[PDB]
């Protein structure tokens, strides 16, 4: 195809081993894009077109005034010398900025839609016994027209939602998929912690002399008593689904099962991929083939070399079932299917987020990597996407690093030196 | 909710007889026409009677004609179709359907039956043996582990499979019959699970071949 | 009696694109032509009669023209699950007769197929014959060259191929193969390989024992 195109296909061959050369030049690619504070990054893309979102913020990154939310989706051209940008095209603010949350976003036909939470209660997964169920879902052209009124941008009607035994659900996670009309946003269940079906010895704990057998059960929930407990999954959108078609929530399957939190499904290849934050004790990256998005079974990796930075409870590489709610969203992407060797950024240190790498890697090693910055350098949250140009694979990865986000282009090189 | 159900398809000998039944429900039967309308092997639709309401007045094509015979029962709400003499060119999956009014000629189906099998052969009915498909270790690529059933050597169709009787659908392919050199039908109906689940999920499939009275019930285990 | 000619005999369009089917009635039929979609193993669907008169609970996505001899189905925003046979029927009269078809394959982006191979069962071995089992799954496009060679042994006439009927959600096909081979056959032979060609596999892939 014609400049931007998904990852589908035979693309161009790409290093296939380990080895500590310089081979990854990362370009900074920020420049075409929104610069006070800026977090709740969300980078999706898609067929050649992105979505972004953040919410300006005055002062401090935890609890400053809320100035400004940016919905905004946009191209992804050749900038002029084979490299991949991110060139706005069409921006929605929110009249209220400090209403909307956990924004994702999923690309059909000419459409970004995305999905966001309204909540006048607060951040949802922090005061859910007092959130309403309510949900936002805005259309965005990603190419407008001159008059294109309702074209342009439209606030599609969240009237039903089917949620199961879950007594509210919500988007979690930056970018989702499409099958045929039907978009699967990524979301998370929230479960009266009564009703939770748990069989304690399942919580892997052998050679886990500090362990309990219950922890896993407890840390299913923000606190150990927590009123709900969070089951990541899908949001399901028919877009023929009549008028004003419903959201259905898909629980994810009990297979390595985990904490709710932040989470990515997108097409990698012809087929599905899944990843899910590590925001427990299980800190081993979470991520795989999806086998069926509905019932959603992924089949998860037995990945031992990579992880996120956590607290001193569940610090990175903790194996072990403990009480605990920290960690980062670092996603990864699928790049080759038949060797399963992906790229994501995640971060070179302990119990300290910091030291960005841009890291090419296999199950139980890492083929090459490549520092975005300094060891000094605090980063969080990192979400990557790639795909086609000129048949080579791409990468773009927002790294947040006071914080704003920062957009890198990685090429994935053929030869290994 | 209009239903209209066949019965009574099977295996009959080239210049044998039958009568099929649709039993409907959903409408009122007594004042609509009807119609039998058959699918040929190679899938070519073909219409075969029509009677009206009264079931006075009977229409035929020349290719049935004189050897079936459709009749209706407004009491029972049971429709029939007599066939005689029959040949291998009428093996074909028998439908019935309602017209759109009392009288018909000029008649769309808006509803059908399920169907009902009728094979005209000089062929004897055999049941089929089931053979687990073994999940090999070789299987896991990407964590997933696929299994299934072998319904093999079995005349005439068709054969039904379930998994754990119809709990698992998803990940299930029966897969059309095929028909072998030595005459008999062969399907294949695999699942493909998390290879994680092997071990401790069993996966009993449901085989039943109506016309033989088969049911087999052949645990997949790894 | 009334010939119907559909055209064309088979079609692949895109989830989004609009999609159109002809049919051509030997003699004049006024508006009494009707459309059905039928999947597989069950009953056609009614979809327009009276030309373009949609039926119950069909979506309006789906529109019929047409009067005297042509007519014609269209389905724009085309869906995964509008694949399948359209047959046009007419009803001006008895003997109904309809259109051989038009089978709608959906076109979706390329997914190159999951192989597992299956060994012969012990149960079927004490029979005295072994069949092997490959599975190609949920793969697209359909078209795929399934191949066993028994010992680098080119095999032919000894297998069957039966194809999964597009998904619903996703539209990919599977695929099993069947190499069937007699108890005696089946002692003689070393290699036992499962060689699978796609558009989504550069090489040739192959499960084997
Ligand atoms: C949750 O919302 C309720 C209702 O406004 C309020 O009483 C409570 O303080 C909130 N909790 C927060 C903001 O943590
Ligand atoms: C939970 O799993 C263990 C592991 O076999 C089992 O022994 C225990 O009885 C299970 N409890 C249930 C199913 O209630
Ligand atoms: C979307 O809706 C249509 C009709 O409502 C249905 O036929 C189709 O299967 C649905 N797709 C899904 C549920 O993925
Ligand atoms: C610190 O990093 C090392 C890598 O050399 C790792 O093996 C170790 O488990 C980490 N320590 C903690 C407490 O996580
Ligand atoms: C991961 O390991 C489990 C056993 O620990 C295995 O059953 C599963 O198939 C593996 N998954 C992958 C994708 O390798």
């Amino acid at each position: 195809p014609e400049g931007v195109s998904n990852l589908v296909g035979l693309p161009n061959n790409i290093c296939l081993q380990k080895t500590s050369n310089q081979i990854l030049k990362p370009k900074l690619i920020s420049y075409t894009l929104p610069v006070t504070c800026i977090t709740d990054p969300l980078l999706a893309m898609d067929e050649g077109y992105f979505a972004y979102s953040h919410l300006e913020r005055i002062g401090s990154c935890s609890r400053g005034v809320s100035k400004q939310r940016i919905i905004g989706v946009g191209e992804v051209l050749d900038r002029g010398d084979e490299v991949p940008s991110l060139f706005m095209t069409n921006v929605w603010t929110p009249p209220n900025p400090n209403t909307v949350y956990h924004c994702s976003a999923v690309y059909n036909n000419e459409f970004y839609y995305v999905l966001c939470a309204v909540s006048t209660v607060g951040d949802p997964i922090l005061n859910s016994t007092y959130w309403s169920g309510s949900l936002m879902m805005t259309r965005l052209a990603v190419k407008p027209k001159s008059n294109g009124g309702g074209y342009n941008q439209h606030q599609l009607a969240l009237r039903s939602i089917e949620k199961g035994r879950y007594d509210k659900v919500m988007p979690y996670g930056p970018s989702g998929i499409k099958q045929g009309d039907t978009l699967y946003f990524p979301a998370v269940g929230f479960l009266v912690r009564t009703e939770f079906k748990y069989n304690d010895s399942n919580c892997p704990i052998t050679k886990c002399q500090y362990s309990k057998p219950e922890n896993c059960r407890l840390s299913m929930g923000i606190r150990p008593n927590s009123h709900y407990i969070l089951r990541s999954g899908l949001l399901k959108y028919n877009l023929s689904d009549g008028e004003n078609p419903k959201v259905v929530f898909i629980e994810i399957s009990d297979q390595r099962l985990s904490i709710g939190s932040p989470s990515k499904i997108y097409d990698s290849l012809g087929q599905p991929v899944f990843y899910q934050a590590s925001f427990s004790w299980d800190t081993m990256i979470k991520f795989g083939d999806v086998l069926t998005v509905n019932p959603l079974v992924v089949n998860w990796r037995n990945n031992t070399v990579i992880s996120r930075p956590g607290q001193s409870q569940c610090p990175r590489f903790n194996t072990c079932p403990e009480i605990c709610w920290e960690g980062v969203y670092n996603d990864a992407f699928l790049i080759d299917r038949i060797n399963w060797i992906s790229a994501g950024v995640f971060l070179d240190s302990n119990q300290t987020a910091e030291n960005p790498v841009f890291t090419v890697f296999k199950d139980n090693e890492i083929l090459y990597r490549a520092q975005l910055a300094s060891e000094d350098t605090n980063a969080q949250k990192t979400i990557t996407n790639c795909f086609l140009l000129k048949n080579k694979i791409w990468c773009i990865s927002l790294v947040e690093i006071v914080i704003r986000p920062k957009l890198f282009a990685v090429k994935i090189p053929e030869q290994c030196t | 909710e209009v239903k209209l159900v066949e019965s009574g398809g099977g295996l009959v000998k080239p210049g044998g007889s039958l009568k099929l039944s649709c039993a409907a429900s959903g409408f009122s039967f007594r004042n609509y026409a009807m119609s039998w309308v058959r699918q040929s092997p190679e899938k070519r639709l073909e219409w075969v009677a029509e009677v009206s309401s009264g079931g006075g007045y009977t229409y035929y094509p020349d290719t049935v004609t004189g050897r079936f015979t459709i009749s209706r029962d407004n009491a029972k709400n049971i429709l029939y179709l007599e066939m005689s003499s029959l040949r291998s060119e009428d093996t074909a999956m028998y439908y019935c359907t309602r017209d759109p009014d009392s009288s018909g000629y000029l008649a769309w189906f808006a509803y059908w039956g399920q169907g009902t099998l009728v094979t005209v052969s000089a062929a004897s009915t055999k049941g089929p043996s089931v053979f687990p498909l073994a999940p090999s270790s070789k299987s896991t690529s990407g964590g997933t582990a696929a299994l299934g059933c072998l319904v093999k050597d079995y005349f005439p169709e068709p054969v039904t499979v379930s998994w754990n009787s119809g709990a698992l659908t998803s990940g299930v392919h029966t897969f059309p019959a095929v028909l072998q050199s030595s005459g008999l039908y062969s399907l294949s109906s695999v699942v493909t699970v998390p290879s994680s689940s092997l071990g401790t999920q069993t996966y009993i499939c449901n085989v039943n071949h109506k016309p033989s009275n088969t049911k087999v019930d052949k645990k997949v285990e790894p | 009696d009334i010939l119907l000619t559909q055209s064309p005999a088979s079609l692949s369009a895109s989830v989004g694109e609009t999609v159109t089917i002809t049919c051509r009635a030997s003699e004049n039929i006024n508006s009494y032509l009707a459309w059905y979609q039928q999947k597989q193993g069950k009953s056609p669907q009614l979809l327009v009669y009276n030309a373009k008169t949609l039926a119950e609970g069909v979506p309006s996505r789906f529109s019929g023209s047409g009067s005297d001899t042509q007519f014609s189905l269209k389905i724009n925003t085309l869906q995964p699950e509008d694949f399948g046979t359209y047959y046009c029927q007419h009803h001006s009269g008895t003997p109904y007769t309809f259109g051989g078809g038009t089978k709608l394959e959906i076109k979706r982006t390329v997914a190159a197929p999951s192989v597992f191979i299956f060994p012969p069962s012990d149960e079927q071995l004490k029979s005295g014959t072994a069949s092997v089992v490959c599975l190609l799954n949920n793969f697209y496009p359909r078209e795929a060259k399934v191949q066993w060679k028994v010992d680098n042994a080119l095999q032919s006439g000894n297998s069957q191929e039966s194809v999964t009927e597009q998904d619903s959600k996703d539209s990919t096909y599977s695929l099993s193969s069947t190499l069937t081979l007699s108890k005696a056959d089946y002692e003689k032979h070393k290699v036992y390989a499962c060689e699978v060609t796609h558009q989504g596999l550069s090489s040739p892939v192959t499960k084997s024992f």
